[PDB]
């Protein structure tokens, strides 16, 4: 069970749960046009989300909720969990999105597509604070078990508790590892708050993304799987 | 539901 | 400099004191059915509050030594978020309704915002919040919204907030372990207070489209600023 | 956007 795990055992099996880096179907062939650089954007999505199933599945605590809860929480979720994921793999990439290795992009690129800039640019400073931070690959991986849980628990009572006794063992765990690295504990208790006030600013980008993702719809910019239609439509636009 | 079968396969 | 010079107990004065007073709306009471009535009835009740906002904001520790740019930057960010957290907290001893004010006790496409607003009063509720934390958690709503030797000002007042809330924590008993959830609880709310202020404002530019309820010049310069 | 400012003031 997810409550008698070690915080060194949580550790483990979240970095053990960790989903593969995909590639993009990027086109060299071609220059972009704000179609083809969105098409890439959720095409590129669309493939990472069976895999973020497969993630969210091995999150201690993910699978003793009922298939609606799981649903839930991944539709409020998944692009916070994809931009965590994006902001990580791009902090050694100063000024840079790593989308995916084939698609590293700076924020010229991103302003082909019409009402992207914005977005792009907080999550290079997203980056870029993760970077100043010196944030660690174990607390990368409990921040985003956090947003996974955490985003859609107020708008589902045992449940909900259960939910809470877990976020509260990621809490322990980040602190363990915080005292571990050799943080005193008035810098534990900061860092832990810096850390948790950036998943303020990851919901802002959600938020922004996903009220982009819908005008990208409506104008029939791109066509969108049916998996990210009704992504799209749990955020009821 | 697309995700609800996702998440049972 | 004198911000980050303020013991625990004195922070907490300080923000206690700085606390808006609780507006009435133009509820009339019934004895009008509702229509956007109610959306006139909220927006001059914001409007009003605003003006007390920007007076409070000054009296947050730290924040009238951000530039004017800085300062109006981060209020036209949190206004709603604000807004919206204040309500939560008068609502908490109100369950299923939403206090905007003494008079104007709503329960429950504004169904899904009222709904995730009770959600974070019963949230604050379940978990007691005191007065003491509630005011902590307004001025980090103000210091950190939303995305750099002043950057580090904004961060050094924030990790004061911070060892605030956990010394009011470890006043009231909290175990260390227990301090340490009940901040990751209080700041996780944050996140969810930010989903709801980005959804309301979807609703307000809507509002302006429709050009049926009177928006105030502030509320339309408020507005405008989240739009470019 | 300079009623803010204004009252910042
Ligand atoms: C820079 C754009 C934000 N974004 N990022 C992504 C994105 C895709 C893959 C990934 O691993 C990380 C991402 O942030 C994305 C996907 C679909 C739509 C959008 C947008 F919000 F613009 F509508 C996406
Ligand atoms: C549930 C409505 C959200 N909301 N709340 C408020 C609001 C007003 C006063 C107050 O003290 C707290 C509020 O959340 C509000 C004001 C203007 C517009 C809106 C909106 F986003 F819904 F369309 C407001």
């Amino acid at each position: 069970l997810a409550l008698s795990l070690t915080a060194d055992q949580m550790v483990s099996a979240l970095l053990d749960a960790e989903p593969p880096i995909l590639y993009s179907e990027y086109d060299p062939t071609r220059p972009f046009s704000e179609a083809s650089m969105m098409g890439l954007l959720t095409n590129l999505a669309d493939r990472e989300l069976v895999h973020m199933i497969n993630w969210a599945k091995r999150v201690p605590g993910f699978v003793d909720l009922t298939l609606h809860d799981q649903v839930h929480l991944l539709e409020c979720a998944w692009l916070e969990i994809l931009m965590i994921g994006l902001v990580w793999r791009s902090m050694e990439h100063p000024g840079k999105l790593l989308f995916a290795p084939n698609l590293l992009l700076d924020r010229n690129q991103g302003k082909c597509v019409e009402g992207m800039v914005e977005i792009f640019d907080m999550l290079l400073a997203t980056s870029s604070r993760f970077r100043m931070m010196n944030l660690q690959g174990e607390e990368f991986v409990c921040l985003k078990s956090i947003i996974l849980l955490n985003s859609g628990v107020y708008t589902f009572l045992e449940e909900k508790d259960h939910i809470h006794r877990v976020l509260d063992k990621i809490t322990d765990t980040l602190i363990h590892l915080m005292a571990k690295a050799g943080l005193t504990l008035q810098q534990q208790h900061q860092r832990l708050a810096q850390l948790l006030l950036i998943l303020s600013h990851i919901r802002h980008m959600s938020n922004k993304g996903m009220e982009h993702l819908y005008s990208m719809k409506c104008k029939n910019v791109v066509p969108l799987s049916d998996l990210l239609l009704e992504m799209l439509d749990a955020h009821r636009l | 539901k697309i995700l609800h079968r996702l998440l049972q396969d």
